[PDB]
RNA sequence: UAGCGGUUCUGACGUGCAAAUCGAUCGUCGAAUUUGGGUAUAGGGGCGAAAGACUAAUCGAACCAUCUAGUAGCUGGUUCC
RNA sequence: GCAGAUCUUGGUGGUAGUAGCAAAUAUUCAAAUGAGAACUUUGAAGACUGAAGUGGGGAAAGGUUCCACGUCAACAGCAGU
RNA sequence: CUGAUAACCGCAGCAGGUCUCCAAGGUGAACAGCCUCUAGUUGAUAGAAUAAUGUAGAUAAGGGAAGUCGGCAAAAUAGAU
RNA sequence: UGUACAACGGGGUAUUGUAAGCAGUAGAGUAGCCUUGUUGUUACGAUCUGCUGAGAUUAAGCCUUUGUUGUCUGAUUUGU
């Protein structure tokens, strides 16, 4: 990294814009019962192995 | 309040390191304001914000030193730890002979 | 009721330092003054200003002068106040010889 | 010596990310896949590893085309368009 | 010296800073040197200045899955009056 | 049907608020923020790494940590604005 | 953007491990060791007392290995002419 | 509210060992000068002498003190 291909840099992007909370209407839903985000990936403690 | 990217902006723009740069306390909460590199070079020119010039290291000692050994002293058998050839090799002082001769 | 009478002094914190490690000879000197201003003008709140501060670093964390002329003050306290109405505040004298010296009421006009 | 500090000197890949299955299962000096098996004409699948069928068999992923096989037989694959009647 | 190694203190640590580190002491230091990156060699097979050593914390013989709920004259357990 | 299989899974104990949080020489005063500052920020000191650096960049590897604003239940084996 | 006693690997913000370019003044033979400048840090739970026993350093009159399996650990010598 | 107690200061005792600063036909020599000498001076000069048995430190587990400055009723608990 720092010289790249486009293929990982392209999975960085899905696994940015994958990196982000619930939208706050989802748990406002009728039958809602998807409490939190659980697929949540974190730099530190889950390396993505690519 | 908090003033990290200040000093940080502070130091790119005037050159000199972070261990040289001046925020004085008085002015603060105004240094707090300047949040770009172009409001530091307003609070640089009027003053706010100085160089804090070196910390002087005057090779002065290291004059008188010298100067010293110029007259012949330091040149006993006990301010003297590399051998014979390892100060003034025998090579090159056959050099400078060879060649004044040649 | 005043009690805002400033003095000077001498502290001999040659025997107050005595056999403390080297690299706490000079934040005990801090911690041995505030307590000195404790003993004497009784308040609790103490504030020593930092000219004080660098008279005991001068020479670095070992070298604490014996005696030190200090001019302890007594104040009131303000802006929310503290626990105690007052407080000291200790500044240095900056004098040629700090031996041979007595202790001497300031007066304040 | 063979524990952690033999650890430390991990700093490459064996694998990368193979085109076919999406991996990191392809072998950068072995040419090959090593979970489908590109670049041979097949996707790797015994019946020993019965997981493994299960993790990659029909019915997994989308079923782009499948999906509407059922369906399609279900009306006998007639081609053409539906008339109108009424309403 | 740097580097590479790892000799003794059978020192420290020994529910550790660390699944083998720390500190002194020490071998070698210009070549049968050290190292990166690529590539080759794969399990009764490799590779070995050879110790049955190393082959990803595994090695007189890897790891994974399956036959496999393998076999057991041997241990243990075996549920109310 | 259950007391026991170094039984399986989940929870909870005494120990015990003990063992400890002791390498890398080091902290101190004032002000400001703030409900609350040994730990934040600024100024004044004192030092350390000492240019085979605790300095300037990069290869590999990570992948948005980069930078700003707001923020402190959680992590940062004390605290925390 | 980090390129490492917090951005990689070691279950973790783990005194380990991992490739290299630049590299100032003095003493000194020296890119050793100590001190400084440019640069960077001041981070590694803190306060008070400072007894047992420790770990790390030290010093011991007279004798001098009588200690122990063994002068192992320490001391001595140590540069240069 | 006391020939009390403390922080200082002074004195004794002790330890080290002669301070800073000034002076000096003291000073190995070496320059610069002049009436060039029969100590000829000026300057550089580690050191030496006089002041200097000085100066420093002296209680943290030393002694004493009429000198200077201060301190001296906060909480809590208890009976056959």
């Amino acid at each position: 990294a720092a010289q790249k291909s486009f293929r990982i840099k392209q999975k960085m992007a899905k696994a940015k814009k994958q990196n982000r909370p619930l939208p706050q209407w989802i748990r406002l839903r009728t039958n809602n019962t998807i409490r939190y985000n659980a697929k949540r990936r974190n730099w530190r403690r889950t390396k993505m192995n690519i | 309040a908090n003033l990290r990217t200040q000093k940080r902006l502070a130091a790119s723009v005037v050159g000199v390191g972070k261990r040289k740069v001046w925020l004085d306390p008085n002015e603060t909460s105004e240094i707090a304001q300047a949040n770009s590199r172009n409001a530091i070079r307003k609070l640089v020119k009027n003053g706010t914000i100085v160089k804090k010039a070196v910390t002087v290291h005057s090779k002065s000692r290291t004059r008188a030193h010298a100067q010293s050994k110029r007259e012949g002293r330091h040149s006993g058998y006990g301010k003297r730890k590399g051998t014979r050839e390892a100060r003034l090799p025998s090579q090159v002082v056959w050099i400078r002979r060879l060649r004044v001769l040649r | 009721l005043k009690d805002v009478v400033t003095r000077e002094y001498t502290i001999n914190l040659h025997k107050r330092l005595h056999g403390v490690s080297f690299k706490k000879r000079a934040p005990r000197a801090v911690k041995e003054i505030k307590k000195f201003a404790k003993l004497h003008m009784g308040t609790d709140d103490v504030r020593l200003a930092p000219e004080l501060n660098q008279a005991i670093w001068k020479r670095g964390v070992k070298g604490v002068e014996y005696r030190l002329r200090l001019r302890i003050s007594r104040k009131r306290n303000e802006e929310e106040d503290a626990k105690n109405p007052l407080f000291s505040y200790v500044e240095p004298v900056l004098v040629a010889s700090a031996k041979g010296l007595q202790t001497v009421v300031v007066e304040e006009d | 010596g063979k524990g952690t500090p033999s650890f430390g000197k991990r700093h490459n890949k064996s694998h990368t990310l193979c085109n076919r299955c999406g991996r990191r299962s392809f072998h950068v000096q072995k040419k090959t896949c090593s979970s489908c098996g590109y670049p041979a004409a097949k996707t790797r699948s015994y019946n020993w590893g019965a997981k493994a069928k299960r993790r990659h068999t029909t019915g997994t992923g989308r079923m782009r085309y499948l999906k509407h096989v059922s369906r399609r037989f279900k009306n006998g694959f007639q081609t053409g368009s539906a008339s109108k009647a009424s309403a």
